[PDB]
């Protein structure tokens, strides 16, 4: 960023096309960009890993192995940065494809450990568990779509279209929406001393789930038919018109879904049910 | 000055000059050329409007013949407090005063559109002389400059 | 706020000392009259010149000018190619079709006079101005003491 | 049945596109399987393993299973290995670049339009030879990497540029940009590539070729790079015709026919039939 | 030159055709026609970097130039051959005149500037605000040819001064005043921007009063 | 503190391997040169972990087992004296405001604003550092 | 996102322009990623981590306070590009070059974004 400001304010000949700066900047940016997307993933893995054992009345299945999964995912997500640059035709294709395939192994381990945690135990499905399960369902399809992008032949046709937009709105909508809300519902009493409503926290979840799957599911098809991203408008004789209407309807549902949540937080912060115990969730494991 | 000197999208400042003054070489015409330049209500802005925009001009009910084709002349004194409102934007056709940020519409009869101004700028009728110089068809038909208690009818 | 549907920059007219009127599939640009003046009028009998450029975007069109200030006479091919233009007048500054006017009625700079341009498919009235180009300022006789 | 499994890809018009489509359709199935066998597991325990009426003690407290954890890191590894193998196989073929193209064309990308130039034509059976190379290119803000030809189609804000190519011949597609990065995408090709200002200095390969186009017709092409304001309004068309029509069109353009009446000379519509020029106005509120 | 007209046309169809038309006739609601503008307009708009423009806002800003002198001349000559208009003044060697544009009388230039140009621009040529999102820039960066060609053509909401309204002798004095008032050092200390009461007031509050209060706090006691 | 030290050198080893592999694989059969942009980053990413690993190794070998590092330690072993923590301070917001001023100055290229921002930053940092060291007033 | 989704349901440009749409998706993309998610990571950290490890406090509290204010003011400076007559950044969150050079995107919104 300092280098770019130097060019824009001093005329510093850093990112000149003649100077090989068109690709220098992309390398510099994508060394950041992908570790960034793994900065906002692992912490929200932690939340679900803390929520599963409590409501399952069973220990987290695999404690030693999850640490290694985290370490492997973090270490791998430094040498995978040019899989965002396929159409450029200027990177070593094999190097960034194999490693990107490899960064998909421990994620399955995490999934299977979660499934094994919630296996053969009494489950009650309060709001935290409902959100954390929605996380599983969304993130699986997100990751499945993400693996397809890793192969250069498929990214040759798919890249820079709404298929990728469909992808990173599932893998990103599970960690920082579903897991975030799971954490909020989990730790609200511990931080405030009040209990969030239950009949008002399930309407919110169902609205969010239905709205999200209504607005983002058809984007794969849009990108496949040949609709490019970052287009302001299109022509009537383009074919893709009705899918845009469906997406807009879903987006307005997803936008109205958030009223009950904010209402719940506003109402229950000072007139909520009082928790006077040390743990309102019963089979809590951690030291908080 | 002649109508040919100023082109479309230009503006000039003009003063009232009689044949009875002139040069300022002597001491008699040296104090007569100073009164013209120091007059409070003397300066006038002359603008030429593009022929393409001539179909969107609105007159002021008694000033329907105050222009010579595509040349208009208005007072350069702001009708708010008397600052020289002379920032002329020739694409938007707006006259801006740099004192209190009131702007006037040139296509209409210099009526205010923004700022603390409530009255329109005064117009001067113009024509040409037999030689081809610009002259006036008389003075304004209203007082020019800021207002006062016993102004208007 | 300034980058919406209505923009202050995209609607700006060119400062060219001339009109940019349209016609039937033909756009006329920089339409002006050359008439070097000496006094308040340019007297009838004198011949003056009409200048403009005609452009179309895709294969031919004929044309004819009529007016009320005398008669307009054309000389040249007076047809437009597919992706080309028709230049009639050469205004001062350029380094063959000509439009001459007999001017039955006197003209003066500052006013607009109606001209009718007619093609084989479209015809419009224009109301052209008079423009002086690279001509320097004409001398004004000095005054006296008063 | 393949329509509901390709998630709406266009069918290819070149062998490479068909091979890529084969790879993709084969991979979608391999990803739905592993999705189904995990959705089933999530659904199974969410409907059977619950808190029953009979309040028994806390369940079995098991937290480790070494054999299953060890046999679980190996099963997806083989799947990703086979996917990598097939990926390599397809990608090596899609970038062959045989050193004997039958027609080389130049593509240059500037601020919100396209421009095509026939660099050269050399048929494999000695039926037509032509060299449009025109050395006169000017330099300094250098802009000496750009290429100029004798026959060129220029795109305008009121006319979609149409490119005419023969059927059953190799196309060479040499790409350059003058100003910024743009995207050369043909959906029917199942292929796009970025066009960069200075490909040579940036260690980019700006040339790619296909074997031969199966069918004659008109196909759309869109810009995909986010090049600026009118980035959604930078389109072109490709019209593939018979070789004899190609030669007739070339001769007509060599006499000079603006690309609009050459098509009319070879009994083709003069304009684009896939897209039309965008309205010049900013929108409906003006 | 025939060879210079064709090199200026190939530069145009790659940069300018999108917003100005193939026949310089103008693309509606994107840009105006370029018939009758001349090479002075081209010189001013390309040398200062205003052209080519990148979006439609209240006012197109200035930026680094895209072309160099040869290319600028080619573009200017291509435009001049399509309707005529003003031309950039040259020197005895065929180059753009820079030194010859500086006039003799700075006082007459000064009082012409104060009457014609100080309303939009400042007393000495600083910025000034216009109606809505628009402004008059600083004059401290333009070379004599740029200053001359700015008021010959009329770029934007700035008016145009023809050679009959301001003769090409008064223009030289104006450019001399503009060039001199930008390279003269301040007398009496740091200039503080050259705007007047506002920077002076802020400097007072942020320096003098701060120092006085600090000294008072040092001398005095607390609680 | 051996676990902490080991966690860093594990990453050091991986990063070194990745950098070495990337550098060689691009020198051979890769258009251009070595791809200097990616090679540079990965040989300093390894250094990042190496510095911390070495420091942790030294600290671990210096001091013996702590209550934190003992499998079966009692709560009463930790009893004693923690250290110093700031109860409250309003200086952070002033530091942030100073930096924000400097940034806004640099964005619009207003050198006077930049200078004022730098002066404010220095003053605010001075205030923060000297907070718990100012003596009573001398009168 | 709601604005750009509303102006994406019908073929014609109804109420938006090109420039506005560009700035709109650019700023949506930046605000959602850098001013909501990356921060919300650290909100959950200094909410339960000291409780989880059994500590009374974080290592540096008076430095812990500075991070929040840096966040808030940086976010405000980046978002305040909409007050300018030009607008905010209109070149995506990715910020590819040369599109962010002085020649292309010469506005003041992009500068505030960077800083
Ligand atoms: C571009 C725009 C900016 C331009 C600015 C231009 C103006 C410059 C201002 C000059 C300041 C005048 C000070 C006069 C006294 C100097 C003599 C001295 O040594 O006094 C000792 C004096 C202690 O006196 P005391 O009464 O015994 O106080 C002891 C108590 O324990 C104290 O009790 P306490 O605990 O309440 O004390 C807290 C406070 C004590 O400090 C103050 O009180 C500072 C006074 C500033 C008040 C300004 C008003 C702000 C209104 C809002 O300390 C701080 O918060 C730290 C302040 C940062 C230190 C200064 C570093 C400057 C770097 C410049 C770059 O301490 C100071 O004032 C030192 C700070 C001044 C720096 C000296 C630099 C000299 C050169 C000037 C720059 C050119
Ligand atoms: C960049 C930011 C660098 C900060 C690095 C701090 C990390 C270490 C953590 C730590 O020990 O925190 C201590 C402490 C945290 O407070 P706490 O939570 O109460 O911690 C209790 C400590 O245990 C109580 O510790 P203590 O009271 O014994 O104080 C120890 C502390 C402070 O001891 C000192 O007296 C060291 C001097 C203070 C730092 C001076 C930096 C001046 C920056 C302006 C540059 C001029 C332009 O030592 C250090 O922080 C050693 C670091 C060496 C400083 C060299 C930095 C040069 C800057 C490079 C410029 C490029 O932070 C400080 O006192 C200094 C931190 C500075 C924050 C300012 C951030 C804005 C910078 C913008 C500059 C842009 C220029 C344009
Ligand atoms: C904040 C959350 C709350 C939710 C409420 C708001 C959220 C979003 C809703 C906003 C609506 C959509 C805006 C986007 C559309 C847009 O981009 O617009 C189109 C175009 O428009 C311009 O032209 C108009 C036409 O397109 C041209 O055809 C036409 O010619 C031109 O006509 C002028 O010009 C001509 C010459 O050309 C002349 O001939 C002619 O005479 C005239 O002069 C036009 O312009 P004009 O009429 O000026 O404006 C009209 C535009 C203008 O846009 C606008 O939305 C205006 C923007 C202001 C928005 C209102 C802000 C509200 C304040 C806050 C809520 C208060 C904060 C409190 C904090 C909380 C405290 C916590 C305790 O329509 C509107 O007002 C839309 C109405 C909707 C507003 C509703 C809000 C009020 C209700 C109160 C609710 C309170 C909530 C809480 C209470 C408890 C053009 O040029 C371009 O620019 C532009 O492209
Ligand atoms: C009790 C004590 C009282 C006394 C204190 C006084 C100290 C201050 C100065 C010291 C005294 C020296 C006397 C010698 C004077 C001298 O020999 O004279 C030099 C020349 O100098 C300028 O020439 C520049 C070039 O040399 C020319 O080539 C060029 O032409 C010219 O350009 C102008 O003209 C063009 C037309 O062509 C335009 O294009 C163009 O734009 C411009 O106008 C140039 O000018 P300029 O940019 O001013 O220089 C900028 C100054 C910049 O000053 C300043 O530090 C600013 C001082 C004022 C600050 C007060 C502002 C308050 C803001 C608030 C904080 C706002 C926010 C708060 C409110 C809200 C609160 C709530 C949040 O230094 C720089 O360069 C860069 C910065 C480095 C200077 C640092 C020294 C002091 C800084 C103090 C702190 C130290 C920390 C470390 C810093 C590095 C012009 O003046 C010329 O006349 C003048 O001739
Ligand atoms: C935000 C969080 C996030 C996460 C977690 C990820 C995770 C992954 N991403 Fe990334 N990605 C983004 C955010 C994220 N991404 C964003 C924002 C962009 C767009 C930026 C831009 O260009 O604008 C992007 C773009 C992006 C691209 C470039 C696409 C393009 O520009 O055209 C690629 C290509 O390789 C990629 C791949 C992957 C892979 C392989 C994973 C893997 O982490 C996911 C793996 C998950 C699974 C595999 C599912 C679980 C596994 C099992 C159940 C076992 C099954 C076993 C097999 C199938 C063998 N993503
Ligand atoms: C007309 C009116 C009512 C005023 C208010 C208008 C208004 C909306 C103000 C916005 C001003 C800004 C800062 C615009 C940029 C966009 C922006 C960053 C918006 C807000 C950002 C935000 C909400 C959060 C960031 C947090 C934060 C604290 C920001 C810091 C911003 C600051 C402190 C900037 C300074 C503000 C300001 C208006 C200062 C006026 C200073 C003046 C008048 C001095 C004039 C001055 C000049 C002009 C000189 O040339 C000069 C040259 C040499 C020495 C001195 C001077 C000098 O003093
Ligand atoms: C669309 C965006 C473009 C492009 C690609 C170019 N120009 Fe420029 N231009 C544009 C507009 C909307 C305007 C008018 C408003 C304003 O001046 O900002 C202009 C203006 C000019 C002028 C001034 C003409 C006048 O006096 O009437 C010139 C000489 C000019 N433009 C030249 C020019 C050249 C040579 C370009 C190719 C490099 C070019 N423009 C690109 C919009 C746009
Ligand atoms: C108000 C309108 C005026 C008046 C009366 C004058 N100028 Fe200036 N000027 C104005 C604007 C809005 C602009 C910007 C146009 C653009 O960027 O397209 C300008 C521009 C100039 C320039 C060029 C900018 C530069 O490179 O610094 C110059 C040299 C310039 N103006 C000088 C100038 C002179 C000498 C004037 C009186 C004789 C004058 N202007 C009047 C706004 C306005
Ligand atoms: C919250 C703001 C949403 C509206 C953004 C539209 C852009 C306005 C600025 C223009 O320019
Ligand atoms: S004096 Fe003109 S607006 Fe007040
Ligand atoms: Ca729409
Ligand atoms: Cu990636
Ligand atoms: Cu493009
Ligand atoms: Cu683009
Ligand atoms: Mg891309």
């Amino acid at each position: 960023l300092f280098g770019l400001a130097a060019d824009r304010h001093l005329g510093a000949h850093i990112y000149d096309p003649a100077n090989g700066g068109v690709l220098l900047w992309q390398h510099l940016f994508w060394f950041f960009g992908h570790p960034e997307v793994y900065i906002i993933a692992l912490p929200f893995f932690g939340i679900v890993s803390e929520i599963f054992p409590v409501f399952s009345r069973k220990p987290i299945f695999g404690y030693t192995t999850l640490i290694y999964a985290t370490l492997a995912i973090a270490a791998l997500s430094v040498a995978v940065w040019a899989h965002h640059m396929y159409a450029t035709g200027a990177v070593l294709l094999p190097f960034f494809s194999f490693m990107t395939f490899l960064i998909a192994v421990p994620t399955g381990i995490k999934f299977f450990n979660w499934i094994g945690t919630m296996w053969k135990g009494q489950l009650t499905f309060e709001t935290p568990m409902l959100f954390s399960v929605g996380f599983l369902i969304t993130f699986l399809l997100g990751g499945l779509s993400g693996v397809l992008l890793a192969s250069p032949p498929l990214d040759f046709h798919v890249t820079d279209s709404y298929f990728v937009i469909a992808h990173f709105h599932y893998v990103l909508f599970g960690t920082i929406v579903f897991a975030t809300y799971a954490g909020i519902y989990f730790w609200f009493p511990k931080m405030t001393g009040r209990l969030l409503d239950e009949r008002l926290g399930k309407l919110h979840f169902w609205l969010t789930f239905i709205g999200f799957h209504t607005t983002f599911l058809v984007q794969h098809w849009l990108g496949d038919e040949g609709m490019p991203r970052r287009y302001a408008d299109y022509l009537p004789t383009d074919g893709f018109t009705t899918l845009n209407v469906i997406s807009t309807v879903g987006a307005f549902i997803l936008g109205v879904s958030m009223l009950p949540f904010v209402w719940n937080v506003f109402k229950s912060w000072r007139y909520g049910e009082p928790v006077t115990v040390d743990d309102p969730w019963g089979y809590g494991n951690s030291l908080e | 000055m002649r109508p040919e000197d100023i082109d479309a999208g230009g503006m000039e400042t003009v003063f009232p000059w009689r044949e009875s003054d002139g040069d300022g070489t002597t001491v008699e015409s040296e104090h007569k050329l100073t009164e013209i330049a120091m007059g409070v209500r003397n300066p006038v802005m002359l603008i030429r409007i593009k022929p393409a925009d001539m179909h969107r001009v609105i007159k002021r009910k008694g000033q329907e013949s105050f222009n010579f084709g595509e040349l208009f002349a208005y007072t350069k004194v702001c009708s708010h407090l008397g600052c020289p409102s002379s920032l002329y934007e020739q694409q938007t056709y707006r006259i801006l005063c740099p004192c209190h940020q009131s702007q006037f519409d040139a296509l209409e009869f210099a009526k205010p559109i923004f700022g603390p101004a409530a009255r329109a700028l005064a117009q001067l009728p113009i024509t040409i002389d037999e030689d081809g110089y610009l002259v006036a068809n008389g003075d304004f038909v209203e007082p020019v400059g800021p207002a006062f208690w016993e102004r208007k009818s | 706020c300034s980058a919406g549907q209505i923009s202050q920059t995209t609607t700006q007219e060119p400062a060219v000392n001339g009109v940019n009127a349209q016609a039937g599939q033909v756009s006329l640009r920089n339409v002006h009259l050359r008439a070097p003046q000496q006094t308040d009028y340019v007297e009838p009998g004198t011949t003056v010149e009409l200048l403009f450029v005609a452009a179309n975007d895709s294969s031919n069109k004929l044309k004819s000018i009529t007016s009320d200030v005398g008669e307009v006479t054309l000389t040249g091919d007076s047809t437009v190619p597919a992706d080309g233009v028709l230049i009639v007048g050469e205004p001062d500054g350029q380094i063959a079709v000509t439009a001459e006017v007999e001017l039955t009625k006197p003209i003066t700079n500052g006013l607009l006079y109606d001209f009718t341009f007619t093609f084989e498919d479209g015809e419009t009235t224009v109301a052209v101005p008079i423009s002086a180009g690279e001509q320097p300022r004409r001398p004004v006789p000095p005054a006296g003491p008063g | 049945w393949s329509d509901a499994l390709a998630l709406g890809w266009p069918t290819g018009i070149t062998p490479e596109a068909k091979l890529n489509r084969e790879l993709w359709i084969g991979s979608v199935i391999a990803s739905f399987a592993v999705g189904a066998i995990v959705w089933g597991l999530i659904f199974w325990t969410s409907a059977f393993h619950r808190k029953k009426a009979t309040d028994t003690e806390l369940p079995r407290q098991f937290g480790y299973n070494m054999p299953l954890e060890l046999t679980l890191t190996v099963i997806p590894f083989l799947i990703i290995s086979v996917l990598f193998y097939f990926t390599v196989v397809v990608q090596e073929r899609m970038m062959h670049k045989d050193p004997n193209p039958e027609v080389v064309i130049d593509v240059t990308a500037f601020q919100w339009n396209w421009k095509f130039g026939y660099q050269k034509i050399a048929f494999a059976d000695g039926s037509f030879d032509y060299d449009g190379a025109d050395p006169e290119r000017k330099e300094a803000e250098d802009r000496t990497y750009l290429n100029f030809d004798k026959i060129e189609t220029l795109g305008t804000s009121s006319e979609i540029p149409v490119l005419v190519l023969p059927a059953g011949k190799r196309i060479e597609f040499v790409l350059n940009s003058a100003d910024v990065i743009h995207g050369f995408w043909v959906p029917e090709f199942l292929f796009k590539r970025d066009v960069l200002p200075e490909p040579k200095a940036n260690n980019s390969d700006n040339v790619f070729q296909v074997s031969e186009i199966q069918q004659t017709g008109a196909f759309v092409g869109r810009c995909t790079e986010m090049c600026g304001t009118f980035h959604a309004m930078m389109n072109f068309e490709v019209r593939v015709v018979e070789p004899n029509d190609f030669k007739a069109y070339i001769d007509q353009r060599n006499a000079g026919k603006t690309n609009a009446e050459a098509l009319a000379a070879i009994n083709q519509p003069p304009l684009a039939i896939t897209t039309e020029p965008f309205e010049s106005r900013r929108g409906e509120l003006v | 030159q025939s060879a210079l007209l064709r090199t200026g046309k190939q530069l145009f169809e790659t940069s300018c055709v999108s917003c100005h038309g193939a026949n310089l006739q103008g693309v509606p609601d994107r840009g105006p026609s370029l018939i009758g503008t001349g090479e002075a307009a081209v010189y001013f708009q390309v040398s200062t970097g205003r052209m080519p423009a990148m979006r439609g806002e209240a006012q197109a800003p200035s930026k680094p130039p895209h072309f160099d002198e040869s290319q600028i001349d080619a573009l200017g000559a291509y435009v001049q051959a399509n309707g005529g208009g003003p031309t950039v003044p040259r020197d005895d060697h065929g180059a753009v005149a820079q030194e010859s544009l500086i006039g003799g009388d700075v006082a007459r230039g000064g009082d012409l500037f104060r009457l014609n140009c100080a309303s939009c621009h400042n007393f000495t040529g600083k910025g000034g605000a216009l109606s809505s999102g628009k402004y008059a820039p600083d004059l401290g960066d333009a070379n004599p040819a740029q200053i001359y060609t700015a008021m010959l053509t009329g770029p934007q909401n700035m008016p145009k001064f023809s050679d009959r309204q301001l003769t090409p002798d008064e223009k030289r004095d104006i450019v001399a005043y503009v060039r001199e008032s930008a390279e003269t050092p301040s007398y009496g200390g740091y200039g503080l921007g050259g705007f007047g009461p506002a920077p002076e007031g802020m400097a007072m509050w942020i320096i003098g009063m701060v120092a006085a209060i600090g000294v008072a706090m040092w001398i005095g006691s607390r609680a | 503190m051996h676990i902490e030290a080991r966690l860093f050198e594990i990453l050091t080893a991986f990063f070194a391997l990745a950098a070495v592999v990337y550098a060689v694989l691009t020198a051979m059969f890769a258009t251009g040169g070595v791809e200097w942009a990616g090679t540079t980053a990965l040989v300093l990413t390894t250094g990042l972990t190496l510095i911390t690993g070495t420091f942790f190794r030294f600290v671990a070998r210096r001091l013996d087992t702590r209550p934190e590092d003992y499998e079966d330690a009692e709560i009463s072993d930790g009893a004693g004296e923690l250290g110093f923590f700031a109860p409250h301070s309003w200086w952070p917001i002033l530091i942030s405001l100073s930096f924000s001023t400097a940034a806004v100055g640099a964005a619009l290229w207003l050198p006077w604003l930049i200078a004022a921002g730098v002066a404010f930053v220095i003053t605010s940092v001075c205030g923060l550092v000297f907070e718990y060291y100012w003596g009573p007033e001398k009168h | 996102a709601l604005f750009m989704r509303t102006e994406l349901a019908m073929p014609g440009l109804q109420f938006l322009s090109n420039e506005q749409f560009n700035q709109l998706f650019t700023m949506h993309g930046t605000v959602m990623l850098l001013f909501y998610a990356t921060p919300i990571v650290f909100g959950f950290a200094n909410l339960v981590l000291p409780l989880q490890i059994g500590a009374p406090d974080v290592a540096f509290p008076r430095l812990n306070a500075l991070s929040f204010w840096l966040f808030l003011f940086g976010a405000l400076i980046a978002i305040a590009g909409f007050i300018t007559p030009g607008g905010a950044a209109d070149f995506g969150w990715t910020a590819y070059s040369p599109l962010t050079d002085a020649i292309h995107s010469p506005g003041a919104g992009g500068d505030l974004w960077i800083m």
